[PDB]
RNA sequence: GCGCACCGCGCGCAGGGGGGCCGGCGCGGCAUCUGGGAAGACUCCUAAGGCGCAAGGGAAUACCCCGUGCGCCGGGGG
């Protein structure tokens, strides 16, 4: 649920040994847009965990 | 409630958590609900324990579906703290999955253990 | 015989990827930030750290 | 010899062995409230009107296969009937569930299975309503 | 064996771990005035009794088994008052007990500490085992999770103000806890406190001298001021 | 030829009380290879041999009316519930199997639960209360259950076999009390009363040298009658103690049954000497009697 | 190419390196759960070379115990175009769709399921096909849908229950004709997990037999399943 | 390890389908 | 039961139905005993040192060997 929406870059990265995408559809929520910097990928992780829950 | 494969505290829970700890020492252990879900969906899982001490149990009710689809045995122990330090995590592990390989005495213990889980379900 | 040999070769591919993913998980244990159990050393001994992750 | 048998067509009564009388209804929402009525065996104007006599009481006896329905219509004072349950003989009930084809010229020479399927919509989809999503 | 014994605080009795398990464990109680067996204290588990403690009144025991079951046994009735479980213990290794103004029907001692194979020491107020009906699933007053290896020593200061616990599988694996507040002191020990692999500890009779003996055979002593 | 089960019709006018014996040929005999038998009152008797069938027995017809059976394996024990009815029947495979005695029919109703270890063979049962069960095991454990939920209450585990040879304490007989405690007559000669509120032991009376195969209590909770794999029975009185032990019998004693009504409070024992032998309850009163 | 099978309404499609058991599609152009299927037109249209009418859903012995029995070598399946089948344990209506493809437009399948979610997919499939009825009830309570099911010819039984012979027992004592078809899938690990499977199968046959069926044949589904049996029997005759 | 996991996913799907077709052929 | 001696038994063989249920083999339990593995953290944890990853050099070139950068534990002292 973090990587929903970014599967082309994601399987490109996983099949090509590169950097996987930090977020997918999630980026246009009201929170990971509120954060900036490394807080973007970090709150993308924890928002995705709480949102699976 | 929804914990119809409830493991009994007379030492079946204890053999479950002990085999959790030994699989944790053989690195055959996927810990937590998300990584458990990845192991079941990828089909690596040989057995899976959940915790019925979950404060909303709906957040682990989703994996008995895909365990029924992949036909792997699941069973609930009544304490996520006992599962958590059974893993050796220092947090509460809510649902654990434990895989196997080609040749290990651990794989034999998984076999006898889900024989007992099959005696439950 | 043809689908038999394709069963045989496909099982060999999947067991190769399974042993490879198992080797990489063992090297996550052997290359860990603190002492974890898992894997064999080159002596033949296995790494069993009896600690807990505090 | 009164009975009370309920197929998907309607109600019936076979006091004279051979088919004697019926109680028909079709194509409504009160038609599935028939099943809501026999959900415990509550009041039903087709049931009590089928069991309504006028002269006196001299035989008050009747056979329903399930005792919930039988003692449920024991309490009903619209007839003063107090029936008993059918004593586990499925010769009659089985023989008339395979003898519905000579029952339908009495009441409905038609295909009631379409509104039976609609009753399955307002029964199974009533259970999808019973899990309200 | 005779190795795993305890003697009651009133000095009247002395329990020995009977060295036979097959899925349980019993304590044989000795009258030391005669040195004669008078009573037996079987609990059920896998590998028997881990570690037990006399009630401070002397009127009964409390027994830490090896599955997470802890039995508050009674000497006067010679029967179990109640069995209750530790919070999530796999094995359970050691056990101490002590304090004042506790349950006089449970011996009058306030705090109990129970240590496990996972290095976690659970500390329970024994006033919160009463709801004699013992709470089958109580909550620790504090989980102590600082040490990572199997807790091997546990002790209270006999005025009921300190809890020193530790392990003998790491070097400075000795921690020290204020009671009733349940806080680990952070300034002692340091990197440079010579402890060694701590095999035994002991508080003095006035709770003012601590003794630590290690895996190589050297006692060291620390005065405590307060 | 040998006795394997005794049961009285009632245990409390011309009320027809009868005595039901099971003779090791397969026979059943009633006074004024089968393995177990009970009555039911609210009165009909149920028996098992070594096979999985649990069968009723009509008496005025003297023919095996209403056989029952199942999937699992060899029934080694069964018993009927008290009132605030069903049967509970424990087997070799670790199942305990509930049979329904709805008004006249003996049905294979339900298997509630089962031990995880297949090497736990149940041996006997007794009912601590209405809805909760005490079962002995082939290991050292005796174990409680609830049949409202089927659940598995506290394992009441005995020790090891100290006296030599084997490890496992095979618990041959389990009975209960009106006080609320339960006697377990184990192997290795010992008996032990376990407490009932907390399900732990309270006294371990060592009397016999070889395994107590059967025992039975008084109907007032006063006298306990054990009988062992020796030639030996022994009585117990109030927490407890024994009074004496006389070799009434000649082989091992295999089955007790007590009765405390009609001014005739007797306990009847039978074993493998082919000779049923009756005792009073007032054991200091007078002598005994035997019947073949 | 497609030739008929020995059974009534069952088809077999022989290809170059393989063969595929298949039924006739009742609602054409639509796969139920995403399966391969076969289109062909009636002859006279070699100039057309366009398949419009005839359609054959390919039927999977790994997703269907009944296809595992038909490829398992079953004598009769009791179901034919025109039959009335009482399906027990109908998860998502997949094998209910293949049975509905066998009994066809004039037949009737009476699908029973306990779960609401498979109830919903069953109402999707059973809204597409008009010979299947959806019944979402407990199979242990046949007097709930006694107003819904008439006397059927066949009962198919696929429930994972320990009281399977009792459930099918009372369902046949209410809904199955004099001399009725019964076709039960049995999972020995589901009835008794600590017993050998031949003994579990024989004991379930004996429970049907004292439940007054008559076992005709038994086959074990074992190139396609493990420890599964398919028992074909007939009620009261 | 991410690459090995994705290749094992694809190969596991291929073995499920190809084994299913194999037992369909025999 | 046919062919072989219509001056004979028995034989070459087709195989029905049950038997002696003799032994092997297969599967299921088996209180113990025996062996192996796992194994308790007091135990065993190869030593005052070892292990891992990545580079470098040499080969019996499948294996193996030697001592640079990063880390992980340990002994001693404290």
């Amino acid at each position: 649920i973090q990587i929903l929406g970014a599967e082309k870059a994601l399987f490109r990265a996983l099949k090509t040994k590169h950097a996987t995408p930090k977020y997918g559809i999630i980026y246009h929520a009201s929170l990971v847009g509120q954060a900036s910097g490394p807080n973007k990928g970090k709150i993308a992780r924890q928002l995705a965990a709480k949102i699976a829950l | 409630s929804a914990a119809w494969p409830k493991a009994e505290d007379p030492a079946l829970v204890q053999e479950l958590l002990d085999c959790v700890q030994q699989a944790s020492h053989y690195r055959q252990l996927k810990k937590g609900a998300n990584e458990t879900t990845k192991s079941v969906n990828r089909g690596t899982s040989e057995l899976v324990i959940l915790a019925a001490d979950t404060q909303p149990l709906s957040i682990v009710l989703h994996i008995p579906l895909i365990c029924e689809e992949k036909n792997v045995p699941y069973v609930y122990v009544p304490s996520k703290v006992a599962l958590g330090r059974a893993c050796g995590v220092s947090r509460a592990v809510i649902a654990v999955s434990l895989t196997s390989n080609e040749a290990s005495d651990l794989n034999s213990k998984i076999r006898a253990l889900r024989d007992k889980v099959e005696r439950l379900a | 015989e043809k689908l038999a040999r394709k069963v045989k070769a496909a099982r060999k591919k999947l067991k190769a990827l399974a042993d490879a993913e198992y080797e990489l998980e063992l090297q996550q244990a052997k290359m860990a930030k603190t002492a974890t159990s898992g894997g064999f050393t080159k002596s033949g001994r296995r790494i069993k750290v009896r600690e807990r992750k505090r | 010899l009164f009975i009370l048998t309920e197929t998907s067509a309607g109600y019936a009564l076979f006091k004279a062995i051979k088919y004697k009388e019926f109680a028909k209804f079709d194509s409504a929402a009160i038609a599935v409230e028939e099943a809501s009525g026999i959900l415990e065996g509550k009041v039903t104007p087709k049931l009590a009107s089928l069991l309504n006599e006028l002269k006196d009481e001299k035989k008050v006896t009747l056979a329903v296969h399930d005792t919930k329905l039988s003692n449920s219509i024991t309490k009903l004072p619209g007839i003063n009937i107090k029936p008993i349950s059918g004593s586990m003989t499925d010769d009659l009930f089985r023989a008339i569930r395979q003898h519905l084809y000579n029952l339908i010229p009495g009441m409905e020479p038609s295909n009631f299975d379409e509104m039976n399927l609609g009753l399955a919509h307002s029964l199974s989809r009533h259970k999808l309503k019973f899990s309200p999503e | 064996t005779m190795e795993r014994f305890r003697v009651s605080p009133c000095g009247r009795y002395m329990a020995l771990v009977a060295s036979d398990k097959k899925g349980g464990g019993m304590l044989n109680i000795i009258n030391v005035g005669t040195m004669q067996w008078i009573a037996q204290a079987r609990i059920d588990g896998r590998h028997g009794v881990a570690d037990f403690a006399w009630w401070s009144d002397g009127n009964g025991l409390t027994i830490a088994g090896r599955d997470g079951q802890v039995t508050e046994w009674s000497m006067i009735t010679r029967r179990t008052v109640g069995i209750w479980r530790d919070e999530g213990s796999i094995g359970g290794t050691v056990m101490a007990l002590g304090g004042r103004n506790g349950p006089a029907e449970l011996g009058g001692d306030r705090w109990v500490a129970i240590g496990s194979n996972s290095g976690i020491l659970n500390v329970y107020d024994r006033n919160d085992l009463i709801e004699i009906r013992i709470k089958k699933y109580p909550t620790p007053t504090r989980v102590f999770e600082q040490l990572t290896t199997s807790i091997s020593v546990v002790a209270f200061s006999p005025d009921g103000q300190l809890l020193a616990f530790g392990s003998q599988h790491k070097k400075d694996a000795l921690r020290l806890v204020h009671l009733p507040s349940c806080t680990v002191y952070r300034n002692w020990p340091t990197e440079q406190t010579p402890l060694g692999r701590v095999t035994a500890i002991a508080f003095s009779s006035k709770s003012d001298v601590l003794a630590v003996g290690n895996d190589v055979g050297r006692v060291r002593l620390w005065e405590i001021r307060g | 030829s040998a006795i394997n089960a005794v049961a009285f019709t009632h245990s409390a006018k011309n009320i027809q009380v009868r005595l039901a014996i099971g003779r090791a040929n397969g026979d059943i005999e009633i006074w004024n290879s089968v393995d177990g038998l009970v009555w039911v009152t609210d009165s009909r008797l149920f028996s098992i041999g070594y096979t999985t069938t649990i069968t009723e027995w009509d008496l005025e017809k003297a023919r095996a009316k209403k056989h029952a059976s199942g999937q699992h394996g060899e029934i080694w024990c069964f018993g009927v519930q008290p009132l605030p009815r069903k049967l509970v029947a424990g087997t070799v495979d670790g199942n305990l199997v509930l049979y329904s005695i709805e008004d006249g029919d003996l049905k294979f109703q339900k298997t509630l639960t089962r031990t995880p270890s297949k090497k736990t063979k149940f041996v006997s049962i007794a009912f601590q209360s209405h809805n909760i069960v005490i079962v002995g095991c082939s290991n050292s454990t005796i174990c409680a259950y609830d049949v409202r939920t089927g659940t598995m209450l506290r394992q009441m585990t005995l020790g090891t076999d100290l006296t030599g040879g084997s490890k496992n304490i095979i618990v041959w007989a389990v009975k209960c009390l009106p006080n609320g405690d339960i006697v377990s007559g184990d192997s290795t000669g010992q008996v032990c009363i376990w407490d009932g509120k907390t399900y732990t032991q309270a006294q371990r009376i060592q009397s016999h040298t070889q395994d107590v195969l059967c025992l039975s209590v008084s109907a007032d909770g006063s006298k306990i009658i054990s009988g062992g794999m020796d030639r030996r029975t022994a009585v117990y009185e109030p927490r407890w103690s024994k009074v004496f032990h006389r070799r009434y019998h000649q082989h091992d004693v295999k089955a007790m049954a007590s009765f405390e009504g009609k001014g005739m409070s007797v306990v009847v024992s039978g074993g493998s000497d082919a000779s049923p032998i009756v005792l009073p309850l007032r054991a200091l009163g007078k002598e005994f009697h035997r019947t073949l | 190419i497609v030739e008929p099978h020995r059974h009534k309404g069952v088809f077999v499609a022989r290809g170059g390196k393989e063969d595929l058991l298949c039924t006739a599609n009742l609602v054409p152009g639509e796969s139920v759960y995403g399966e391969k299927r076969i289109s062909v037109e009636t002859p006279g249209s070699g100039p057309d070379a366009v398949a419009t009418k005839t359609e054959y859903r390919i039927w999977n012995p790994f997703r269907s115990k009944l296809a595992a029995g038909i490829l398992g070598g079953l004598e009769t399946i009791y179901m034919k175009p025109g039959s009335k089948v009482l399906y027990l344990g109908a998860a998502s209506g997949t094998s209910v769709s293949h049975v509905a493809d066998i009994v066809g437009p004039t037949g009737a399948v009476y699908a029973v399921e306990f779960s609401h979610r498979s109830g919903r997919d069953l109402i999707n499939m059973a809204t597409r096909r008009t010979n299947v009825i959806p019944i979402v009830e407990d199979a242990r309570k046949p007097m709930a849908y006694r107003m819904l099911v008439p006397m059927v010819d066949v009962i198919f039984a696929d429930v994972a229950q320990p009281d399977q012979a009792r459930i099918v027992g009372i369902n046949a004592r209410l809904f199955l004709k004099q001399g009725g078809g019964l076709l039960i899938s049995i999972k020995a690990s589901c009835i008794d997990s600590t017993a050998p499977p031949e003994q579990v199968f024989a004991s379930e046959v004996q429970k049907l037999r004292e439940d007054k069926f008559f076992p005709k044949e038994q086959l074990t589904l074992e190139p396609y399943e493990r420890d599964h049996a398919m028992v074909s029997c007939v009620y009261l005759q | 390890l991410g690459y090995v996991r994705t290749m094992r996913n694809i190969a596991a799907k291929e073995l499920k389908e190809l084994e299913e077709r194999y037992v369909l052929a025999g």
